[PDB]
């Protein structure tokens, strides 16, 4: 991904693996290939022919002080927050539940670092946008819309988009008009980070470990708060509960807001840029830097941690009982809020979750729940 | 140009054997054969395989050996037999068919060394096709030399002539057909399988289609069993090839003296003690079902189905029923499934079922487009293939409303007659049906009239000759009891059943006493009319009301008990115990 | 990838030359006490020692030793003949195996042949002898000028460069026989 | 010797003869006598025997098998001419080795081993008819019908192209009929998935039962299969000669195996631990260590792996009993129903996963297919013919699923009307179903009926219904989370081996203590239901518990507490689903 200029796509090219350097390498795996570009001959001006890389050998691959300075800053992730599509005026803290995603967990030891994030809300409202900036920002990334699971083409196993995610990030655009089979394998990836797939009843399983950011609108036009979540969209309700967070946006008219992005977007197009921010956005270089700094810390959970973090469940778990309506609280809630506070500990470069950390998260955790209102 | 000398040689063998071979009263048998085969319809000349090989055992071993090789010129033997006979027409087929090989092969025994060699089989068949002309000698006409060609046989595919008639011309590509002067003969494809004798527990069945020309086009239907004798031949399909029997004559598969003394002398023995076994009804009960606490009416009632009435017909050629139809309404669990299932496992020509089966067929006769032909072709139901058997129907109440109907005209008429797409023909049904269900709500409301009770239509309970409602007691007598029966059973794992009379010790008896035809006795009529009149005198109040259906059915309980002892002519004691058993088996509402 | 052909690597005839070479090396001459020598054997030596690479042969010792040998001579004499110039070839070969420098390369040889049988009568002949051994006396009338014929030649195609090599022109009379493209 | 080869026919012959004759477990010549009193000429041979008594043989056997085999023919006719020199045969005796290499991953095959014997444990797929393929065809002249036959042109069949007779030009066309055939049998077979490590990519091969050993496997059979690795070229077009360079690969199977249990030691352990007397307490918990709070449940299912003694009621008539225990986890989402199927699904041999939507990658069920070759692909529950089908999400299912489910529960076997035959399909597997209630959770006071929307004949032919609910006990969510963080920062392998070593060795026997104690249960069970009263497919439940029950001991007899265990868990059940 990296090698392919934004304006650009992946080429491919064909390697014949012979002899002992068989059974090497798998799809999805990012691999380094030495060896000869010869062509094969499967008659203008001279003779054309195919070309291919016959293999010799394959191997499976996995700053400044001031930058240390910025990372030092309390409000770092908040300004690189804030450099998550800062063209999108609003919806900051949906842009750190974002970074949040891109930074992923840890999986300790397993755990499910992975944070699948599900969006709904009405159209035009810079949710195919994110998607694309988060693909853009990504080291490592596919876009979808709903090929996406792998295949047994006629005899080779060819992979979907989903396992070329690959510890990387499948964004998925038009979630809701999925089919409902690969809707089943999003489920198989949520739940064992793996693909089956069986063409001619051979279940065979590849590893698509990834993280998945799903986005959908309400059916039969904009969300309709009367109408309970699932009657205005058309998915299981428990795979909803599957995501690690599912953020709601409303098209609210809100006169002085409306205005405020009115005012917004007047001055993108009188100057082909965002207004000027607090923070300004970072180079998205240095924000996969500071992303790779990230993945490099595996922060852990102290046990007094766990004494707060399950005071702060049991709590929320009384405000589900509380609600009328079931609000998907479970151990999946609480395994997921491990996998944020883990993630914001990464963002700290620290190695050790804060109860700063974990208080954040059951804000957002909350925000999501405040965005079901 | 080219002369087969075995085939010739055979062929003469065989006239001479048709010409000289004679009955044991010292008559050319087959002359006479020949003689009835000179009216139209009639092209199949029946011969015993026995006779030709006394008369010529090589002549035999050859055609055995090479059967297609040599059949075709026995056919033309055949028609120089015929036609100087008598004024035979000139144009018309004439075909031998081959009867009584010893060498009854399985299907399993099949393989391409039996490609082309006469053979005998037998068989149950699964659907049949409609009939259809094919062309068997191509008379074909060049484009460009305009020399028709003739005698361009093919192989059963459309075989055009590799190249013209005319060395000098080589069209090759444009021989012309002419369906008209091209020989025709017709042919029905059939599908067969292995019978349940013959198939192993947990085996697939084999599938084999056979080809049917001649007077053999209908000598079968869909769903029989029968004895297919003829040859395996090979047919290309899409180097490929693939087998198919023609089957030249087909016969069903396989009096009370001829079972007795083909009954070996122990088992004649037995047979005459059950018979002569006094009270055999009770006992033959509890062995029928050792595993088995009360419901002996249920037993009683089994066995006297299994026996079946003697079926008649009347002068104006309506059939009056032999068998009968009866039902088990109880309560979840009440052993109603294992009661079924103790009766196909034992019985043969019983096979089991549910009304939830969804298949095409449908549990009966069925009209269903070929998966690769593409047409139409009669599928056959488990009613059809337990024609002249049992049928262990379970869920009756749960049964389809075209099953439903479908099942009300075969008890009606015992047979069925389907039309669909074009498509028509009828199958004869006479098969007894074992029917089990349960009442609404899975409780049988006693306060409740029986059709409130169950979903199944008036005319189908009206058609059921027998009911046995099993409600489910609280009594903790029958409750202990079974309970015990149940844990003697599990714990002990073999030897818990009380079986007074073996398993094959009933079956023989069942088909010894099923030659006889037991009478009515003008005693026995008088009887029957005089409990009828205890019935009408009854008049209930009943679950349902009384008709003359009721004396339908007691009429063939009482036939079946006087089968049931073997006894050729209806008494009193079994009319009354008839009358006991049906009387009992209405049930008056409890309210 | 299809740019290069790799080369295909590896009454009977091969027979008939293992008669040839055993009878041209293991016949006996003499007797115990003269001692039973090769005579062909040391003959050959010599020859090739010498720069002869020729030799004579007595079909009635070939007869002796083999008379079907001699009787596919006469048949047919033109294919065992060539075939016993290879076993004349070989059997020379490892006879003087370590030859000086340079001379290890190999000479054909000219098998020269006689027999101990009267002659026919030029008089006497017919096509039916074509292609068999005739055998006649007589006195020469006129000779011709030595010369060189080709046995072993090689053409190229003008144009295609197609190079068509090691073609063998068999010995006698006979024209040349082109390529037709 | 054969050129490129180590391998002299008569010394061969003669080792493998004396083979035959000298011999310890001289078996061979009394099934020799067995072939002889029978007729059947096929002396099948397990080749370890020939490595324990020459390893040299039998690394030259393996070697060029298929031209030792006609050595080995040679030496065994002759001592069928020796030992009972006169007799009636079809055809002289032939040998049909096995069991020789256990280079079973097939997965793991190479080109080194082209042309050599080879035994793979696998389960066959697919099947076919037996190929009638040509050997000898006879050919006639259109002009003057020549009788001539071609034999045997190397799989192609050489078109005369001419007469003979007349001398035409091509008219001599073959007759089918006349022509000499054989039966070659296809079938596809899939490498033993438990065998293999990964199981990411499962391995397929196609095999070919040439005249002989044709029919007699079933598909699903999971069966050891010998024959020789044969690799062929693929023509690029059938009328052209050029081939591809890679060569597709096929069995021509020599023999099939229908298929002791680790070493010493571990039955020695397991027998050990089995003594404990809180085996079966710290069985159950130790079975899925990630769950918390769940010991009925647990026990319930561990019960089930166990699962009742076999029992043939083929004597008594009354068919097959249900030996196999079926279980409905019913409970709301998120209560660990999923991880329970898939700890138990990996954890399980033989098992199957999948789910009550038609739109599990598996299928549920077995039904045609065409290539052409309208051919039958199998289903989960037929694949677990012996083994576990873990269900999920089995409310939702459809109502021609609910039929079949309630078949093969009411028979364990599936009947299927292909084409127009009928084939009963055994499916004995133990049924691991899970269940959600309808709406958001369980409405309480609505019966299971109620809250799934099942038949209730199909759910009663569960044997138990486990009812779980998540309570809204916030101590619980405390103890829970703790545990789970706990988590946060005995192996499967010993339980494993116990209830296979328990399935495979231990077969409980029912004593009177426990008859007397079930026939107490079952009249209390009544009398209590006297006032959805007792069934006596309760007392066949219990039946079955407690011989799981018994086998979980070890005790190799059903004993009263075997009994009273399965009446409390029962009762459980009952108060699970207990609403009145
Ligand atoms: N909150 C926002 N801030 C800035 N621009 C916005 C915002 N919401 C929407 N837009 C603008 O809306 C324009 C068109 O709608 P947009 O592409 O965002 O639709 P979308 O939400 O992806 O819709 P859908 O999922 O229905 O296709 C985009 O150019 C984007 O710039
Ligand atoms: N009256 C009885 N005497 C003996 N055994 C009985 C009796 N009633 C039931 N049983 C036992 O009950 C066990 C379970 O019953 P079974 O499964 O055969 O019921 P079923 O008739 O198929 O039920 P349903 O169709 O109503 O679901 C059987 O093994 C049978 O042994
Ligand atoms: N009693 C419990 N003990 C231990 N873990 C539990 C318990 N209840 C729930 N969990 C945890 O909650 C999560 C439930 O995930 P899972 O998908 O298995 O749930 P489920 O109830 O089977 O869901 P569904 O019915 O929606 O498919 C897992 O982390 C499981 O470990
Ligand atoms: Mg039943
Ligand atoms: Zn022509
Ligand atoms: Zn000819």
């Amino acid at each position: 991904s990296d090698q392919v200029p934004v304006g650009n796509i992946p080429r491919s090219i064909t390697v014949l693996v012979e002899g002992e350097n068989t059974r090497i390498a798998q799809p999805g795996d990012h691999v380094s290939v030495t060896g000869i570009f010869l062509p094969i001959l499967r008659v203008v001006q001279g003779l054309l022919s195919e070309t291919y890389l016959e293999a010799h050998r394959i191997v499976k691959m996995n700053l400044t002080r001031e930058e240390l300075r910025q990372i030092a800053e309390e409000d770092f992730y908040e300004k690189l927050a804030a450099s998550i599509a800062p063209e999108i005026y609003g919806h900051e803290d949906v842009k750190k539940a974002l970074l949040l995603l891109l930074v992923g967990g840890v999986d300790q030891s397993k755990i499910r670092g992975n944070i699948n994030i599900c969006l709904m809300g009405d159209p035009g409202v810079a949710k195919s946008q994110l998607l694309s900036y988060i693909d853009r920002l990504a080291p490592r990334s596919q876009y979808t819309t709903g090929g996406l699971t792998a295949a047994v083409l006629r005899l080779t196993l060819e992979g979907g988009a989903l396992v070329l995610a690959d510890q990387g990030v499948c964004c998925i655009d038009e979630f809701d008009k999925m089919a409902e089979a690969d809707r089943t394998a999003i489920h198989e990836v949520m739940e064992q980070q793996t693909i089956s797939i069986a063409k001619a009843g051979i279940l065979t399983t590849l590893n698509a470990r990834c993280s998945i950011l799903a986005a959908a609108n309400p059916a039969y036009g904009r969300y309709n708060p009367r109408r309970s979540l699932e009657q205005n969209i058309q998915l299981p309700a428990a795979l909803l509960s599957r995501f690690d967070l599912l953020w709601l946006i409303q098209d609210r008219p809100d006169r002085d807001n409306d205005l405020r992005l009115a005012q917004h977007i007047t001055y993108v197009h009188q100057h082909s840029r965002q207004p000027p921010s607090q923070f300004e956005p970072l180079d998205m270089k240095l924000m996969r830097r500071y992303i790779a700094m990230c993945r490099e810390k595996q922060p852990m959970v102290p046990e007094s941690l766990a004494d707060y973090i399950t005071a702060a469940y049991v709590e929320m778990r009384r405000e589900a009982w509380a609600s009328k309506d079931a609000t998907y609280t479970s151990a999946r809630t609480l395994l997921a809020i491990l996998r944020l506070s883990t993630a914001l500990a990464r963002l700290r470069m620290v190695d050790v979750v804060e109860k700063e950390d974990v208080n954040e998260a059951i804000r957002l955790m909350e925000m999501s729940k405040d965005s079901l209102l | 140009e080219v002369r087969d000398e075995v085939a010739e040689k055979c062929q003469k063998l065989f006239l001479d054997f048709l010409e000289e071979f004679q009955s044991s009263d010292g008559e050319i048998k087959y002359l006479q054969l020949a003689e009835e085969l000179i009216r139209p319809e009639r092209n199949t000349l029946v011969v015993s395989f026995v006779d030709l090989e006394q008369f010529n055992q090589q002549l035999s071993t050859t055609i055995q050996e090479e059967f297609y090789r040599v059949y075709p010129y026995l056919c033309r033997a055949l028609k120089t037999f015929v036609k100087d006979r008598k004024e035979i027409p000139l144009a018309k087929d004439f075909y031998v068919a081959f009867q009584d090989l010893p060498t009854r092969h399985k299907i399993r025994e099949l393989t391409s060394s039996r490609i082309g060699l006469l053979t005998r089989i037998s068989g149950q068949v699964v659907r049949t096709h409609p009939v259809h002309p094919e062309l068997v000698s191509g008379t074909f006409l060049c484009l460009d030399c305009q020399t028709v060609i003739r005698d361009v046989e093919q192989q059963f595919k459309y075989t055009q002539p590799n190249i013209c008639r005319n060395p000098v011309c080589a069209n090759r590509r444009r021989f012309l057909l002419d369906t008209n002067k091209s020989r025709f003969v017709d042919f029905q494809k059939v599908r067969i399988q292995e019978t349940q004798a013959e198939l192993p527990r947990g085996s697939i069945p084999r599938s084999l289609e056979v080809i049917l020309r001649a007077e053999a086009v209908e000598s079968a239907q869909a769903g029989d069993k029968c004895d297919f004798t003829g040859t395996l031949i090979v047919v290309p399909d899409v180097l490929s090839y693939r087998l198919v029997f023609l089957a030249c004559c087909v016969a069903p598969t396989n009096t009370a003296e001829s079972i007795k003394n083909q009954m070996t002398v122990k088992e004649w023995e037995k047979v005459f003690e059950m018979s002569q076994d006094k009270n055999l009804y009770h006992n033959l009960c509890t062995s029928l079902f050792p595993t088995i606490h009360g419901n002996d009416e249920v037993k009683r009632g089994v066995l006297l189905m299994l026996f079946g009435g003697v079926p008649k017909t009347t002068g104006e050629g309506t059939s009056l029923r032999g068998d009968i139809n009866v039902c088990i309404v109880g309560d979840p669990s009440t052993a109603k499934s294992q009661f079924l299932k103790h009766v196909e496992e034992f019985s043969p020509r019983a096979v089991y079922t549910s009304g939830k089966a969804s298949s095409a067929a449908g549990l009966t006769a069925a009209v269903v487009r070929d998966e690769e032909s593409h047409e139409f072709v009669i599928e056959a139901g488990a009613l059809m293939l337990a024609d002249n058997g049992v049928c262990c129907i379970d869920e009756f109440d749960k049964m389809d409303v075209r099953d439903q109907v479908a099942i009300h005209e075969a008890m009606e008429q015992q047979t069925i007659s389907i039309t669909k797409a074009g498509v028509k023909a009828t199958l004869n049904a006479r098969t007894s049906i074992l029917a089990a269900a349960n009442p609404i709500s899975g409780h049988y409301d006693r306060s409740k009239s029986l059709k409130q009770n169950i979903n199944l239509s008036a005319p189908i309970m009206s058609r059921f000759d027998l009911f046995f409602i099993l409600v489910d007691e609280c009594n903790e007598v029958t409750d202990y009891a079974i309970a015990r029966r149940i844990v003697d059973l599990h714990s002990r794992i073999e030897e818990s059943i009380d079986r007074v009379y073996s398993l094959d010790d009933i079956r023989r008896y069942l088909l010894f006493a099923r030659q006889f035809k037991p009478k009515i006795s003008k005693e026995s009529e008088d009887f029957i009319v005089e409990q009828y009149k205890h019935l009408r005198q009854r008049d209930g109040k009943s679950s349902w009301r009384i008709t003359v259906r009721q004396l339908e059915s007691m009429i063939r309980l009482s036939e079946a008990m006087a089968r049931m002892h073997c006894c050729d002519e209806v008494q009193p004691k079994h009319v009354k115990e008839a009358f006991r058993l049906l009387n009992k088996s209405i049930i008056r509402v409890e309210t | 990838s299809g740019f290069d052909d790799p080369g295909i690597f590896y009454a009977r005839k091969s027979q008939l030359q293992r008669r040839f070479k055993e009878f041209l090396r293991q016949y006996r001459v003499g007797t115990d006490r003269t001692g039973f020598t090769f005579k062909y054997r040391d003959e050959l030596k010599r020859h090739y020692n010498l720069g002869e690479y020729w030799i004579e042969v007595e079909m009635e010792d070939l007869a002796s030793f083999d008379e079907d040998l001699a009787d596919y001579l006469y048949k047919q004499p033109a294919e065992h003949l060539q075939l016993l110039e290879e076993a004349a070839k070989e059997v020379a070969d490892e006879v003087t195996r370590p030859r000086p420098s340079g001379e290890e390369v190999l000479q054909d040889i000219q098998v020269m042949l006689k027999s101990d049988a009267s002659p026919s009568s030029i008089r006497s002949l017919k096509s039916d002898m074509m292609s068999h051994l005739v055998k006649i006396p007589g006195i020469i009338i006129a000779a011709s000028a030595v010369r060189a014929k080709a046995t072993r030649i090689s053409i190229q195609c003008r144009s295609c460069r197609n190079t068509l090599t090691n073609i063998a022109m068999r010995p006698g009379l006979e024209g040349y026989a082109l390529p037709r493209k | 010797v054969i050129w490129g080869t180590d391998v002299n026919v008569a010394a061969c012959k003669e080792n493998f003869q004396r083979f035959l004759q000298r011999f310890i477990d001289p078996l061979y010549m009394q099934r020799l006598g067995e072939i002889n009193v029978i007729g059947e000429p096929f002396l099948n041979v397990n080749c370890e025997h020939i490595k324990s008594f020459d390893k040299n043989l039998y690394r030259q056997l393996i070697s060029y098998p298929q031209e030792v085999i006609p050595t080995f023919d040679m030496a065994v006719n002759e001592i069928f001419f020796d030992r009972y020199p006169d007799s009636i045969l079809e055809h002289q005796i032939q040998v049909r080795p096995f069991n020789a290499l256990k280079t079973k991953n097939m997965r793991n095959l190479n080109p080194e081993d082209i042309d050599q014997l080879i035994t793979i444990s696998g389960m066959v797929i697919r099947t076919s008819q037996l190929i009638p393929e040509m050997q000898e065809a006879f050919f006639q002249c259109q002009v003057c019908a020549h009788t001539t036959r071609v034999e045997m042109d190397r799989g192609r069949i050489a078109e005369p192209s001419v007469c003979g007779r007349c001398h035409t030009t091509h008219s001599m066309a073959l007759i089918h009929n006349r022509s000499l055939f054989s039966d070659k049998q296809m079938i596809k077979l899939q490498e033993s998935p438990e065998d293999m490590p990964a199981g990411q990519t499962p391995h397929t091969v196609i095999l070919f039962a040439h005249n002989d050993l044709v029919d007699k496997v079933q598909p699903g059979d999971r069966v050891n299969v010998t024959g020789i690795y044969r690799a062929v070229p693929i023509r690029v077009n059938p009328r052209v000669s050029n081939v591809k360079s890679v060569y597709k690969t096929h069995i021509d199977v020599i023999h099939y195996r229908k298929t002791k249990l680790f070493s010493e030691k571990r039955v020695e352990l397991l027998k050990e631990l089995s003594r404990k007397p809180d085996i079966y307490e710290r069985l159950a918990s130790a079975l899925a260590p990630s769950i918390y709070e769940h010991e009925d449940i647990k026990k319930g299912i561990l019960l089930q792996l166990f699962g009742g003694t076999r029992k043939d009621f083929s004597h008594t008539g009354r068919g097959k009993f249900r030996a196999e225990i079926n279980i409905l986890l019913c409970g709301d989402p998120g209560t660990s129903k999923s991880q329970l199927l898939q700890y138990v699904y990996n954890l399980v041999p033989r098992g199957q996963y999948t789910s009550g939507k038609g739109s599990s990658a598996v299928g549920l069920t077995a039904y045609v297919m065409k290539d052409r070759q309208l051919v039958l692909q199998t289903g989960a529950l037929v694949l677990s013919d012996n083994g576990i089908c873990c269900i999920d999400e089995f409310d939702k299912m459809n109502e021609s699923t609910r039929s079949v489910l309630h078949e093969v529960m009411e028979q364990q076997t599936l009947s299927i009307a292909k084409a127009g035959i009928i084939c009963q399909l055994n499916a004995r597997t133990s049924v691991l179903a899970a269940a959600n209630p309808i709406e958001s959770q369980w409405n309480p006071k609505k019966t299971t009926i109620e809250n799934i929307q099942l038949p209730h004949t199909l759910l009663s032919r569960f044997d138990l219904i486990f009812l779980m609910l998540d309570p809204q006990d916030e101590a619980y969510d405390r103890r829970l989370a703790h545990h789970l963080v706990a988590l946060y920062y005995l192996d499967m392998a010993v339980l494993k081996d116990y209830i296979a070593y328990a399935h495979s060795t231990i077969m409980p026997r029912l004593s009177e203590e426990a008859s007397q104690a079930l026939i107490e249960a079952y009249v209390d069970m009544r009398k209590i239901g006297s006032s959805v009263s007792a069934y006596p497919r309760q007392l066949e439940s219990l039946i079955r518990l407690a011989e799981a029950h018994a086998k979980v001991r070890l005790s190799n007899k059903v004993e009263a507490i075997d009994v009273e265990e399965a009446k409390r868990l029962h009762r459980e059940a009952l108060k699970q689903s207990a609403t009145d």
